[PDB]
Formats: C-alpha cells, structure tokens, sequence
C-alpha cells in the first residue's frame, strides 16, 4: 500500500476545529458513530447524508467489511486518540500496525465540496509549524507590532478599561473564532439562518474577500522552495577542499558507525599519568582517552545544550586526528554564495559553531568555485594542502537560476553550469476565468 | 591587476500611474 | 519514454556514432582502418581488473538538472575537462541507480528530478542497471577507491592495437600507433567523439543481456576502440609528425603505456591528474562490464 | 472616492534576480545589436553579462521594504520584535525573525493594492527588430522591459546557455513573448479600457 | 579553461611549523579552507628563465 | 573589391562582381572560419579568420604559426639546457617537464 | 623508545624522481608517485602507507620536504632521514624541554650539521589528581631516535 493508500483517519480535536462547524453551516445531519455492529450501507447512507465522508469513532472493534469499505472509499474516521489505534479495528489479514501510518496535511478543499466555506490551505498550517509556542501574552505583541508596522493606534485593544478595576487586558487569541447568537443562559446556539444573517453564517477569518484573493497568491509565494533560505544543520569534516559546488555535502563513508551524541559517552579518565576527556564507543564500550586513534564515527548532535569546551574541543579534534564526521542538527543559519573572487569576508572559528547560542542565526558563506581559471603552467607548486570543515546538510543554492555564465572551449558549457528553467520563461495565458497558465505541454 | 567580484540586482522603475490630459480615441 | 530496442539503443539511426576524416563523416571503424603499428621491444601483459568497489555515492538530492552525459564525454574526451569528480552529478546518478526513482534521463543526456513529460527519456529500468555501475565513477577521487591509473591501460591498448592473436594471447608488443593525417586530427577527433551520445552506448552495454548485448560487442567494437583511442592519444608519452612522400603521418607513441603526462599540447587532449583518476575508474568499470 | 487601489506603472514584482559576477570574464568579441533590440533586450543582457557567476531569485528588497519592517540583507525576511520572548529584550540575529519576516511577506502581499496603468510604450517597426526579438515582441511592449532570460536568445555569447535557451523556447511547453496580448478583457471599459501586457 | 592572468584571490595560509615535540589544539580552528603548509620560506623558485 | 557588390553605383562593375561571385569557382568570405587547427590550444586556443590580405603575406603568417605550434618545446628542454651549463650534480626543479 | 613501522606500511627508497609537479584540478600539486603500483598522488592526504628512508637529503627541492612531512602528517608516512647526525640530552620531567628542532631544519640542513635533540624521561612525571577535570590539548612527538 502506497504511503497515500491506507486508512484515513484524524483526532477529533482537528475535528472541531475545521470539519465540525462547516458541517453545521451546510446543514447536515451530524456524521455517525462507528460502533462494532457497523455495517457498510450505514456508513454509505451517512457519508451521502453529509456530503463530507467522515464518521466519527464510537466504541468497539470495527468489522472487517466495513474497514475495506471505509479504506477503498477514503472515508475519515475521527478517533478520540491514537492510543492503540490498531484494536480499534479487527485485523483479518493482521498488516496493519500501530507504527505503520503516515501523518499529512489534509486540505479541507478536498473534503468538503462547496467552495464558499473554504478560504486557505496547508500553507497557513506550515507556517504555523515555524512558528514558535505563543502565550496570550507573545500573541497580542504580534498583533500590536503588526499594527505598528502598518500605522494602526491599537490601543486598548483586548483591553477592558473599567473605572474602579482600571485596565484589564484579555487575550487577543480567538484563532478560528465565529460570530454566533447564545441564548440568555450564555450558551452558543447553532447558526440558524431563520434569525442571524448571512454575513455572520462563517466568518471568513475576519478578512475582506479580496484580501482572501491575495492571501492565496501569499501563501504560495511563502510556501514556495525559493524563498526557503533558512538552513539547519551543518557537517563538520576534516577534508580537502575539491568540489567547486557549494551544495556539496560529503558522503559519509563505509566503515562509519552512527553514534548519537549523548553526554554519557565522553568522561574523564586516567590514561598514560592525564586526566585525559575520554570517548567510549558504544559498539564496543572501548575507551578512548586520546582524539586520535579513535573508531571512524558518524557522530550526529541534536543539542549542543550542556556540551563542555573540553568535550566540544575533543570532538573537533576527533574530527581531525581520527576523521569523525560529526553532525550538529541544532545549527540554523543563512548561506551567502560567494564568487571566488570576493572570496570569504567572514571566518568561523570550530568553537564558534560549537558555541553559538541555540535559535541565534549563523551566518555562513559558501564559494562557488566554479568559475576559477586554470592555474598558469609555470605558477610553483603548492606543497602543502587546501582543507576544509564546514559543510552543508541540505542543498543551498536553490535560489540560484543561472550558473556560470561563461565559455568553456567556445562551445562546451562548464560542468555544473545552470541554464534558468524553462518556466522561468512561459508566459503563458489567463484562464477562462483569469488566473494565470502555463502554456500547454502536449497540444491536447 | 587583482581580479574582482561585483554584483546587480534589476531595479524598481514604478512611478505612480501619470495623468495625461490628452485623450487616445473619439 | 522510448523503450529499448532488441538491439538495444545504438540501433537507432539516432544515436550513430560518427566522425570527420579531414571534415568528411565516416564510421569509427573506417578511421580505425588508417591506423598502423610499429611495435617496439617492450611487451605489455594485461591483468586481472581489480573487482569494482560496491560503494554508490549516497544518493542526496541536489537542485537543477544535470548534465550527466556532457559530464563524461567531457571528462574523457574534452579538451581540458573541468571539475571531473565533483560529487553531486554522481550523486543524482546514484539517485537514478535506485528501484522507483522519480528521476529520468532524457536522451538529451540530461537527468530531471521531475517527470517532465515532454522530453523522451530512456527506459527507467536501464538507466537502474546503468547507474548502479557508474554512479561509481563518483568515487574517482576518493583514495580508498581509485583505480589502478597505469595497469588498465594495457587493456586499452589490447582493446586498440590489437591482433586477435595478441588479444587472445593476452599480451602484445608495445606499439607506436600512426596514420595519413590532417592537421589538428586528434583534437577534431576529440571534437567529433565529444559530441558522441556515449549514454545510448554504456545503457546498453550494461542493460542487455546474453546473445543481444554479445551481438552488441561486436557491432560496437569500433566505437569503444576509438573512445580507446582518444584516451590513449591523451596519454601518449609522445606524439609527432612524419614528412613522407608530401603526405604527413601523425605518429603517437606509445600506445596502451600510460605515461601520467599532465601538461596539455597541441597535438592532444592532456588529462591532469583528475581527468586520470576519473578516466581510470570509467575503464575499470567500462572494461569491468565489457569483459563477462 | 475611496482610494482602494494604488495606481502604478510598469509595477514592480515580488521576486527579482539577483547576480555576482565574476569581472575578469569578458568576451573579447563585441555583438553590436540594433539601437531598438538594445531598448528590448538591453537590461537583460547587461544583467546576464559575461562573468555572472550566479544568478539568484530574491524577495524584491524594493518591495518588501523596511517600511514594512523587512530585512532581506542575508537570504531570508527578518522581522524584529514580532515573536519575541516576553519580559527580556529579544537576541539579535535571532532566527524566529525569519518566521516573523515570512508574516511580513505574506501580510504585504496580502495588502498590495496597486493596480496596474499602462506606462510609457513603443511599437517598434519589424525591420529594426533582429527577428527573434520580432517573435518575442507583439506589436508594442513597455519601455521599462524587466530581464527576463529568454530574451537573451541569439543576444548572449556564452554559447551553450544560448543553445539552452533556443532549445527551452522552441520546445511546445513554452513561449516567451512581450507587450500588449489578446486578453478575453480586451476592450471591457471602466472609463479607460482595460488591456493585456 | 583558460590561464588566470589577474592575480587571483586565495585561500589564507596557516603556517603550521612542526617540531620536535608540540602540544596540538584544535579549539579555534578555522573552518573555511585555509591551506596549511609546514615550512617557513617556500619562494623557492627564483631562477626566471626568459 | 567583393565587397562593393551592391554598393558601388558603378553598375557594369557590380554587375561583373556578381557575376565572379556566384560563379561557383570563387567565394568570397570574411572573419572568423572553421579551420582544421579550431580549439587547438597553445597557452591560448588558435582561431582562423578570412582577413582581407595578400596571399603571399597570409601563406607566411600561416606558415609561422604552424611553427610555433609544432615546435613542441617544454620545460624540461631548458631544464636540460641548464643542466648542462651547470656544476656537475645540480638539481633542478620547478615547472612540470610537460 | 624507537616506534616500530605499523604492519602494512611499505618501503619506499627516497629519489628525486618520485616526486614532481603537476596538474591536479586547478592546482600545480606537487605530487607523488608511489614506485609500486606507480599510482600518482596529487595529494598528501590520500597517500598510500609509506616508510620511506631518505638516505640523503641533498639535492631535495624544499617543497618536496614539505611535501614529505606533511606526507608525515596527513597519511601518517613513517620517513627515516639516514643522513643526519646529533647529540641527544636526556632531559627530566622537572626541567621540561629547552630546544626545539623545527622539521624544516632537520630537512634542510647541509650534511655535517650536528642537531642536539632533547628527550623527556617521562618515568618521574607527578600523577594527576584523581578528581581534577581533564585538561585539552595533546602532547605530540615528530622526530625518533633509531638507535638506543
């Protein structure tokens, strides 16, 4: 089965928040239950009432029958939890497995027909992944700075301001919030289009349509590859430097062994009348006083929290005297691409990477040496060696559109030259409708 | 004669719309 | 896609292998047919190819579309080739070497990450067995894995000069090639090879299998005799002209002895130390798949 | 009336390129284009000259400007004091301006209301046009011509790119092509006709 | 491909120059190439041939 | 004067230039042309161009060059050279002998 | 202590030959040919095993030293100089070391020279107490006596 292909299924909390008052909008009977005694035709009758093809987890193993139907139909299923998800279902052919799932993003647009209910996609949802955990507090100085970027006086904004209790600030957060009629009792009621108007059936985020139309075209620009120049994570290894491509991340070799960094692994010990900051390898439990003559180790290093100078600097020099390859994943930096004329105005210390306080921006600069002429047939030898540390994790240059645009020979390109991509130059048409298009591919 | 880096990037040219007083057709 | 003929691709008129003789077209093995020997008193005697190591580079993904077969060519045949061995080329290579690899390589040489429909592209399942070999020459460079830069080219030469005899024999006299020539012969040679789709050759030679790529041997000897050539042209210790009876006689020597010459000439195309650790990993694999 | 738009000419665009040149390359020949295909195809050539080691696509600085409180100094947005910690003064060179900048892309973009006024044009005569420049053009095209890579077609002198590029334009899938264009909007009126560049 | 003419830039060059005995730390070690190269004095190379 | 067609007003004489130039036998030709020595290289690559010249003075241009280009002297010549002008075991070193 | 050639390690005689320039990717390396399998390289770091005995250093480019240590360094080459004679002073671990031979002397010095090379008799060094945090950096040793 395709990691796509399986069983769909999602917590009830994401229910709430996005299919459930959608649901009440278009005014549908509530999904059903999928207790044990769920026949196919039920679920059938449910999912053609609802428009939606969703049902909620009741109680009880689910029969097989209706597990085939629910898998070929792509229903979704609403679970409380994913504890024991695989004895919520009776597995006749026992494949599937508690870890054997894939988590994605499920656009509402793909479940739900009627477009008038549906204004982002996944993008909002990636982006909110960046964002860092907001407290009430955290929120309303965003939204107050993003009023200052745009000239707004937001104050007493979320703000009581009592006579005799004085200022009372409340929370500004009301993410996916409704306008909604209650009854006296201070209870919500169901938005019945007998009463309340159209205008307050869904909110629409609180935005003008218009500003909907170009959040769209926003979002795509973000979620965009191009513009994703926040690297993570950096290779540190002790090499010669010979490939001209900045995106060169160096293979790590055959005889590695993986060892995550952990602080148990490094110690003091006594070796040879020294107090020597001893690696143990954990394959082995050897003991390794000395940086060199250390087993070759794929060290990776999530955090470099409580890591000592002692043992940052033995790791670096175990990178060296016995080639570790070690990988810091906690890194997250910009990369300047320089030509190799200007060179490199920036100079990374090992201990600066190894030091850098976690979520500050490293700044590393990476030579395209490429366009380097060859060496005059009579310049001296150079007797001793280029060597080089830091290297990337991910590839780089995905801003670049055109590389090298020079000669080689008078005919030949330069290997690793870039011609721009083809769509960089479609320009295609409007859609019946006027969006923008691609020219056609094949005349059909 | 040392060698030399340099760069470019294409600038911005958007003048708020003009306001002719001439008219195009009848 | 275009599927792989029986024959495999060098059947299609597409990927002819061809190259001028003093401007006009004609097949490599009409070329071949100038060629003449004058062995000496020394005797190469080929042996056994080191056994290719089974290290693919790792796959990473890489950004925009390489340019695999210029690559090559280039490195082997170009005049003064570039940045032979930098990895990421070998690395889409060996991301086209695995079972469902969205990646394809279009006829025009190049790889695309995408399935970009309109350009035909070779069978993916050739491209796997062709990859899983020569993704190999991404480790060129790497010390735990060069090839043998002296050895193997007696197999060159073997494969150049000579007679059934000597090849059967499995050794010859050291021989000084020479021919009727043009000026600049060798590098419009190189020129003419180059531009040679080297792709549909090497798919081929490590997609077929038994009678059909048996037959493929012998049809494509010529070709892969002059790829042969031009290397060794590339590392002949020396190479000269004759004055006989108006007509000049280019003359290199010696073939099949590698001599690690660095410094470029008129005469030839000169590999500097990469282009021969890179040349040296391609014959070790390139005769690895030729001899079984 | 309200102003709900910004009207503009010859806007500028969220992306631009960006490129290093490397200054010892220079081709020693020197192409000598018609004074008009140098008007058309000029900015992009003296933009994708000789030496271009790299050619990047940046967020437009001149967009995205400070006023927006935008820092596209290094590669990416940044925007200070958005997500910031509460109670301490925020570090600097911190990386969640990054995700504090791409709310500043997605906000501006959000609000951009300019609203495109054709600016100055030129119908250039097909005989002053080097013909590629002819299949490209329609009929008229804005003075102001961005780069764009296709237009240097038959222009460059590094020549694989220009083999490249002639193979990406006759390909089907895509047709570069400049100026005024058959829009299905053509001739609405909203007190000034509406058309296609 | 062809022969720099310009002087071109270059990587800085440490110049590490080893003993009898030394202590060797790896604490601040520069990460973008550097090419290390042992000996003192290395214009070596005077005698220009016209 | 294969240039002054259609361009000299004197018109029995572009008449008579037309006529030699699209005779088969002769092609007049300028700038750079695909010479058998094309990507050569000798420090820098060889080009040929169709100047307008004496033939006498293109012949021994032409014949020059090739000179150089055949010539085939390395360093290690001059290494040679010096070795013999020099104290009995000197060493030599420096350029690569290619 | 003479440190024995780890296994695995071969002989190669010193000669001028061995060595020259040449291209390697955009640079004039001075590189080495290893007289077995005759393999080039370009290159200290990747370089084969090698106890090379130098029986005379005359002669020798400088960068070729060079080349030779840092050979030393990046491939861990084992190089025994024959030509050179020096007294040595045993010094104690109380006085610590006094003069140093830089590599580049010992390399390219005239034959005839005398080198005074110290050595520590490490037996009377003091022990480390027992809960003091480990001090960085490494004591490292170039140039052996072959003799007692």
């Amino acid at each position: 089965d395709d990691l796509d292909e399986g069983i769909r299924m999602t917590t009830y909390d994401q229910y709430l928040s996005h299919i459930r008052e959608r649901l009440h909008i278009t005014n549908v009977p509530d999904p059903i239950y999928i207790t044990g005694a769920s026949t196919p035709d039920q679920i059938a009758a449910s999912v053609q009432a609802t428009h939606v093809a969703v049902v909620l987890y009741q109680s009880g193993v689910i029969n097989g029958p209706a597990s085939t139907y629910l898998r070929e139909n792509e229903v979704l299923v609403v679970m409380p939890d994913y504890y024991d998800v695989v004895s919520r279902f009776a597995n006749a052919n026992l494949q599937m497995n508690n870890n054997r799932y894939h988590e994605s993003v499920l656009e509402i647009a793909d479940i739900f027909d009627q477009a008038d209910f549906i204004q982002t996609s996944d993008a909002v949802r990636q982006l909110r992944a960046l964002m860092p955990t907001l407290s009430t507090s955290q929120i309303r100085h965003a939204i107050e700075r993003i009023a200052q970027i745009t000239d707004v006086d937001s104050t007493d904004y979320g703000k009581l301001t009592l006579r005799f209790l004085g200022t009372l600030t409340r929370s500004l957060k009301m993410q996916n919030a409704q306008i909604r009629r209650i009854r006296p009792d201070g209870t919500v009621l169901r938005y019945d289009d007998q009463i309340d108007i159209e205008a307050f059936r869904w909110s629409r985020y609180f935005l003008d349509e218009l500003q909907l139309r170009r959040l769209s075209v926003g979002l795509r620009l973000i979620t965009n590859p191009r513009i994703a120049r926040r690297f993570n994570g950096v290779r540190i290894m002790y090499l010669t430097d010979d490939d001209p491509d900045p995106d060169f991340v160096p293979d790590v070799p055959e005889g590695y062994v993986a060892v995550q960094y952990a602080h148990r692994l490094f110690s003091s010990s006594l070796a040879n009348k020294r107090n020597r900051v001893t690696y143990t390898h954990p394959p082995t439990g050897m003991a390794y006083p000395s940086p060199t003559g250390r087993p070759h180790v794929h060290m990776t290093i999530n955090e470099r929290a409580g890591m000592s100078k002692l043992v940052a600097d033995n790791i670096i020099a175990s990178v060296i005297k016995s080639n570790w390859v070690v990988d810091i994943l906690d890194i997250e930096y910009t990369a300047e691409v320089m030509t190799p004329s200007e060179g490199y105005t920036q100079h990374v210390d090992a201990e600066s990477i190894m030091t850098a306080p976690k979520g500050k921006l490293f700044h590393l600069q990476f030579m395209d040496g490429l366009l380097r002429p060859e060496p005059s047939a009579f310049d001296p030898p150079a007797s001793g060696e280029d060597m080089r540390l830091i290297y990337p994790l991910q590839p780089i240059s995905v801003a670049r559109s055109m590389r090298a645009i020079v000669n080689h020979n008078e005919v030949d390109r330069p290997r690793g030259a870039v011609a721009p991509s083809s769509y960089e130059m479609d320009t295609g048409t409007l859609s019946r409708n006027g969006d923008l298009l691609y020219s056609p591919v094949a005349n059909g | 004669k040392i060698a030399t880096a340099s760069s470019a990037r294409q600038a911005d040219v958007e003048k708020p719309a003009d306001v002719t007083f001439t008219i195009e057709n009848v | 896609m275009l599927q792989q003929p029986t024959g495999g691709y060098t059947t299609l008129e597409q990927f002819a292998f061809t190259i001028r003789n003093d401007g006009t077209n004609a097949t490599p093995t009409q070329f071949l047919q100038l060629l003449s020997y004058e062995a000496t008193e020394n005797e190469l005697v080929k042996k056994t190819i080191p056994t290719p190591e089974t290290h693919l580079p790792s796959a990473r993904n890489v950004p925009g579309n390489v340019y695999i077969e210029d690559a090559i060519t280039q490195a082997l045949f170009g005049i003064s080739a570039q940045n032979v061995n930098a990895h990421g080329y070998f690395s889409r290579l060996s991301a086209l070497a695995l079972p469902n690899t969205s990646a394809r390589l279009g006829l025009d040489g190049v790889i695309y990450n995408s399935e970009t429909i309109n350009i035909p592209f070779y069978d993916p399942a050739a491209v796997a067995n062709f990859a899983a070999t020569y993704a190999k020459l991404g480790n060129a460079s790497t010390p735990r894995y060069r090839a043998d830069m002296i050895d193997i080219y007696a197999h060159v030469g073997l494969e150049l000069a000579g007679t059934d005899a000597e090849r059967a024999a499995g050794v010859m006299p050291v021989k000084r090639a020479k021919f009727d020539s043009w000026e600049g012969s060798l590098i419009s040679l190189s020129r003419d090879v180059v531009n040679w789709k080297i792709l549909a050759f090497l798919i081929d030679l490590c997609s077929l299998e038994g009678e059909a790529l048996r037959a493929f041997k012998t049809r494509n000897r010529d070709v892969f005799r002059m790829m042969l050539f031009i290397m060794s042209t590339a590392v002949a210790a020396n190479v000269v002209n004759r004055k006989v009876t108006k007509r000049v006689d280019r003359v290199l020597e010696y073939i099949g002895v590698n001599s690690m010459r660095t410094a470029g000439r008129t005469a030839t195309i000169t590999y500097d130390l990469s282009r021969h650790e890179f040349a040296a990993k391609f014959l070790q694999l390139t005769f690895t798949r030729w001899n079984a | 009336l309200s102003d709900d738009f910004k009207q503009i000419s010859d806007p500028k665009g969220y992306l631009t390129y960006s490129v290093k040149y490397e200054d010892q390359f220079t081709k020693k020949d020197k192409l000598r284009a018609s004074e008009a295909d140098d008007r058309i195809v000029g900015p992009t050539v003296n933009l994708f000259k000789y030496g271009a080691a790299v050619v990047n696509i940046d967020l437009n600085r001149d967009f995205f400007d400070t006023a927006t409180g935008i820092d596209l100094t290094k590669g990416i947005p940044l925007v200070q004091d958005l997500l910031v910690p509460i109670g301490v003064t925020a570090g600097a060179e911190q990386s969640a301006e990054y995700v504090s900048g791409l709310l500043m892309v997605l906000f501006k973009v959000m609000t951009d209301n300019r609203l495109v006024i054709v600016g100055e044009t030129t119908t250039p005569m097909s005989n002053t046009l080097s013909t590629v420049v002819n299949n490209v053009l329609r009929t008229t095209y804005h003075n102001n011509v961005g780069v764009n890579p296709a237009l240097l077609r038959d222009f460059t002198q590094v020549n694989w790119l220009n083999r490249d590029i002639t193979n990406m334009l006759q390909q089907a899938g895509t047709k570069y092509g400049l100026g005024l264009t058959e829009t299905r909007l053509d001739y609405v009126r909203l007190v000034k006709t509406i058309v296609g560049h | 491909d062809d022969v720099g003419i310009m002087q071109q830039k270059k990587p800085p060059t440490v110049v590490q120059s080893r003993t009898d005995v030394f202590n060797e730390q790896f604490a601040n070690e520069a990460l973008h190439p550097t090419t290390k190269v042992i000996f003192n004095g290395l214009d070596v190379n005077t005698e220009v041939q016209p | 004067p294969a240039l002054l067609r259609d361009f000299t007003q004197v018109n029995w004489l572009n008449r008579d230039i037309t006529n030699m130039l699209q005779q088969a036998g002769t092609k007049y030709g300028l700038g750079l042309t695909e010479t058998r020595l094309d990507y050569v290289r000798l420090v820098k690559t060889i080009v040929g161009h169709a100047l307008n010249i004496d033939h006498f003075a293109a012949s021994v241009l032409n014949i020059n060059l090739r000179a150089l280009m055949e010539a085939n002297v390395t360093a290690d010549d001059r290494i040679k050279a010096l070795q013999a002008h020099s104290m009995i075991s000197t060493q030599f070193h420096g350029p690569n002998q290619g």
